[PDB]
Parts: structure tokens; C-alpha cells; sequence
RNA sequence: GGUUUCUCUUCAGAUCGCAUAAAUCUUUCGCCUUUUACUAAAGAUUUCCGUGGAGAGGAACAACCCAAUUUUUUGAGGCCUUGCAAGGCU
């Protein structure tokens, strides 16, 4: 039926080598940080797009002085990436945001 | 290890009674229970064959002349056997 | 024991691997549902590529998400064999034929 | 032969002739003795003893009795289902 | 196993010694062995009488050692 | 007692499937003469290509060693007084 197999291991090592043209260099996760699955819905949530990530159609789609720019210090400007990575920080309104993997 | 022993060992730190070869009763905390049943104890009340009563801060009862032992009935309540 | 063979930094180097190299043993497969090429557009775009193949990696990656989320577990349904169904039949009989053999039957039959 | 009577309330008897009547719920090699709700008594072992069945008996407990001291063992009554 | 009993807490303390026979004696522990062996200076028999007598340094076979008390604290 | 391999029934919780299509309906959008065919997001419901657990029947391949302290190879027995028990004894 071919339908389980089970390999020893110099198999596994003979066909991880005649493979690796077509497998990645990485060990581990945090080369996504911002490109994750997650990182991706939320950003579709919010509107936004990470420079090299896909970008989708609007989820979502007065004078006050809460907003005034009297008051404001303009250090940094505060970038998309910052707003993706903590958003409940720098968003009013996150609906359907997804919280990012920290680190590993 | 016999299972009775590790029983033993679980009622160190709590008070128990010992009853030697001889008859003398000591109630008191257990300190150290070794394997062949050798008895480290503190802050003893004695109770003498003539029914007398009399206090020590410091024991140390070898096994062999033990007699029994009482443990706590809370300690108790081993399933495995 | 020694305290290492030949095969230790090789057993070593497969708990690093990407899958389905870290295993031992598993199901097979289909053929169609292994892609082969799903990682090298999860990754960044390399530098120096021209605009329609920077552009081509992030169309890639929009199917990718949008698979990933509108994506609703199986529902559990009342299967049927189509192909079994005709087999019980005096109708359909059964063969073993080279493929290009019948890829040119189902060319002349279609016509 | 000792696994049997385990859980079983046990009369058991001492080299100075005392009587350790309890649950018997663990032994070991040297048969020390692991008793639960223990009495002991002293003069008699009842047989219905028309005057009275118990005098000199003490509540103890939880006993564990050395082996050394150990001569004999019969049932007294089935285990207890708690 | 061949265990050694735990008494290095009472190396070169003043102990109060019960043997078999109904015995007592009283002296500062100077060494032991597995088998409970011990060694006892400046040791005392305690008399019935009630009268005590010194006897100096001494050994006292495991096998007839009853019961020990401390004298001191440990 | 086993394994492999076909057909059927039933239950599917699990990334049911380290993969991924289509259709219908309702909302918003883009196309702009009308209708096919459509643009792209959300929600709901189906179909299709595959999968897992359990049960029944058929066929094929293998087989009926511890007596010298701390426990179990003994400090073991004998005398006296009172109401077997306690104590003093040897």
C-alpha cells in the first residue's frame, strides 16, 4: 500500500545531503521576526505592510487635544515594524490582531 | 530496602514513640532514622518501667534494642504494596 | 563505548534539520502536496533582484497568508468511491498500462 | 503466604507475650511489621469471656513492630473497607 | 551497607550510657566503629549504690548499648 | 496466537491534509450600456481531490548464593514475697 515508512539513520543522513540545494540554511526561528504567519495577520488586520510582505485589502475600511502636536516630542518617528511588533501599544483600535512569537 | 523502613523514614521530623528491649518508653521528635533502625531524638519525655516520668533534650537508641516504634496515625493514611 | 563513532556528528548535524530530514519514520506522502519550494519564498527576497521578481515574491507570499487564514478544519463526511463503484460493475475492466499509453487513449478518447 | 493477610486485621504475638492486635498493611524480610488502628492487650484474648472480653487494653495506632520481638500471627477479623 | 551509625555529631560531647544488666555509665565519646563499637574517656560507673568510680578510658561493645543521652548540646 | 492485501459499514474529535481547489448566498469594494465571464475582503453553507479510529467478510505468506553484634540459628534456663501480674534475685 506504501503508506508508512520508518529509515535508519545514515538513510536520513545520505538523503539530508543529496538534498540541501533545495533546503534552507537556518537552525532556528528568529530570522522571521516580522515575517511570520502571525506577524502577516496581523499586519492584514491592521493595514500595513512589512516592506518585502504581501499586501491585501482594508479589514476595517475632531479637533482634540489628545491628538495636538503642541504637545507631542518627535524623537523617533515611530515606524510600521514597531506597531506590528507591540500592537496594543501603538494602535488605537487593534481588532483581530494576532500577538507575535518573542523570541527564541 | 525493606518497605517498612522507608515508613520510618517518612515519620522523621515528627514526633513518635519508642519502646526499648528493656520496657522504657521515650516520646518524642524524631531527628534521624538510619536503615538497621538506630534512633536520633529530641526533647524526650521518658516513662520508666515504675511508671516515672522524666525529660531529656538529647537521644540516640540503637536499633537491635528497639522494641517498636509508634508513628503519627495522620502519617499513615504504602498502597503500592 | 567509544565515545563517538562515525555516526555521531551526522546524528547530531539531523537534529538541526528541517523537516521531514529530523525524523525517523513517518507517512507517506502525496507527490502534489510537497511543494518543494515553499521555504524559498518564506524568506526574504534576496538583494540586488529586479522589481517583476521582488514584486513575484510578495504575490507568493499573499496566497501563503491567505491559505494560512481562511483555513476551517475538514468536515467529516460520508466518503465515496467513484472508481470502486466502477469497479463492481461487469462494465470496467482492469489493466496495467505504460502512461504514455494511456495519456495517448485519453487523448483519442476525449477527441 | 504473608501477602495474603495483607490488609487483614491481625492478631499478633510478642516474645514477652504481649497481644498487638491491628491491621496488617506492609512486612518486610526480617517481618517488621507495619500495624494500623493497633490495640495491645495484656491478659486475655477474648473468647467471649462471660465476665467481660477487655481488660489492659491500650489504643496505640500506627505501629511499626520490629521482627526480632515478632513469634506468631493469626486472622482476627477481614479488612476494614475504608 | 556495612553502614557507619551517624554519631560524628556526638564525637567528644559528655554522654550518659545505659547497658544491658541495668548499667549505666558516663563519659565523653571518642570514637566508634560500624558496628556501634564505641570510645569512651574519662568514663564513670554510675553504681547502683548510687556511688560513681572513675575507670578512664574504655571500650564499650555495640552489641550491649541500649540507650545513649547526650549530656551536652549538639 | 501473527503479518500482508482487497470490499463494505460506522464514528471522526486531531495542523482530520507540516497541503490546498471550486460553487452558492449575504455584506461591503473595483470594473460601467445589459448579461455571461469578472476585480477583493469579511461571514455563512456545500461540492471535490486526500486522511485517521473501530468493526465484518474474502484472498496470500510464516507458525501450533545469609550460624560470630543491627533482626532468622539465642543469654537460652533455675530461686524468693504478696494480690497468672509486679518486683528482688542466681
Amino acid at each position: 500500500t506504501y503508506q508508512r515508512w520508518q529509515f535508519t539513520l545514515p538513510m536520513m543522513s545520505t538523503l539530508y545531503r543529496l538534498a540541501n540545494q533545495l533546503l534552507t540554511d537556518l537552525v532556528d526561528d528568529n530570522y522571521f521576526y516580522l515575517f511570520d504567519l502571525k506577524a502577516f495577520f496581523t499586519s492584514k488586520a491592521l493595514n500595513m505592510a512589512i516592506p518585502g510582505g504581501p499586501k491585501f485589502e482594508p479589514l476595517v475600511r475632531d479637533w482634540n487635544e489628545f491628538n495636538d502636536i503642541n504637545k507631542i516630542i518627535i524623537r523617533q518617528p515611530i515606524r510600521t515594524e514597531y506597531k506590528i511588533a507591540f500592537p496594543y501599544l501603538y494602535n488605537n483600535l487593534p481588532h483581530h490582531v494576532h500577538l507575535t512569537w518573542y523570541h527564541t | 530496602i525493606g518497605v517498612p523502613i522507608k515508613v520510618l523514614h517518612e515519620a522523621e521530623g515528627h514526633i513518635v514513640t519508642c519502646e526499648t528491649n528493656t520496657g522504657e518508653v521515650y516520646r518524642g521528635k524524631l531527628i534521624e532514622a538510619e536503615d538497621n533502625m538506630n534512633c536520633q531524638m529530641s526533647n524526650i519525655t521518658v516513662t520508666y518501667r515504675d511508671g516515672r516520668v522524666a525529660q531529656l533534650e538529647q537521644v540516640y537508641i540503637r536499633g537491635s534494642k528497639i522494641r517498636f516504634l509508634i508513628l503519627p496515625d495522620m502519617l499513615k493514611n504504602m498502597l503500592k504494596s | 563505548t567509544p565515545l563517538y563513532t562515525d555516526n555521531t556528528a551526522n546524528g547530531i548535524a539531523l537534529l538541526w534539520a528541517p523537516r521531514p530530514f529530523n525524523l525517523r519514520s513517518g507517512r507517506t506522502r502525496r507527490a502534489l502536496d510537497i511543494p518543494l519550494v515553499k521555504n524559498w519564498y518564506r524568506e526574504h527576497c534576496p538583494a540586488g533582484q529586479p522589481v517583476k521578481v521582488r514584486v513575484s515574491y510578495q504575490k507568493l507570499l499573499k496566497y501563503y497568508v491567505l491559505n494560512a487564514l481562511k483555513h476551517r478544519p475538514p468536515k467529516a463526511q460520508k466518503k465515496r468511491y467513484l472508481f470502486r463503484s466502477f469497479k463492481a460493475t461487469k462494465f470496467f475492466q482492469s489493466t496495467k498500462l505504460d502512461w504514455v499509453e494511456v495519456g495517448l487513449q485519453v487523448c483519442r478518447q476525449g477527441y | 503466604k504473608m501477602l495474603q493477610h495483607i490488609d487483614y486485621r491481625m492478631r499478633c504475638i510478642l516474645q514477652d507475650g504481649r497481644i498487638f492486635i491491628g491491621t496488617f498493611k506492609a512486612f518486610d524480610k526480617h517481618m517488621n511489621l507495619i500495624l494500623c488502628d493497633c490495640d495491645e492487650f495484656r491478659k486475655i484474648k477474648p473468647k467471649n469471656s462471660k465476665q467481660a472480653e477487655r481488660e489492659e487494653k491500650r489504643v496505640l495506632g500506627l505501629v511499626l513492630l520490629r521482627g526480632e520481638n515478632l513469634v506468631s500471627m493469626t486472622v482476627e477479623g477481614p479488612p476494614p473497607k475504608d | 551497607k556495612a553502614h557507619p551509625p551517624e554519631l560524628k555529631k556526638f564525637m567528644d560531647k559528655k554522654l550518659s550510657l545505659k547497658l544491658n544488666g541495668g548499667r549505666h555509665v558516663q563519659g565523653i565519646l571518642r570514637g566508634f566503629d560500624p558496628f556501634m563499637n564505641l570510645v569512651i574517656d574519662e568514663c564513670v560507673e554510675m553504681a547502683t549504690s548510687g556511688q560513681q568510680n572513675n575507670i578512664g578510658m574504655v571500650v564499650i561493645r555495640g552489641n550491649s548499648i541500649i540507650m545513649l543521652e547526650a549530656l551536652e548540646r549538639v
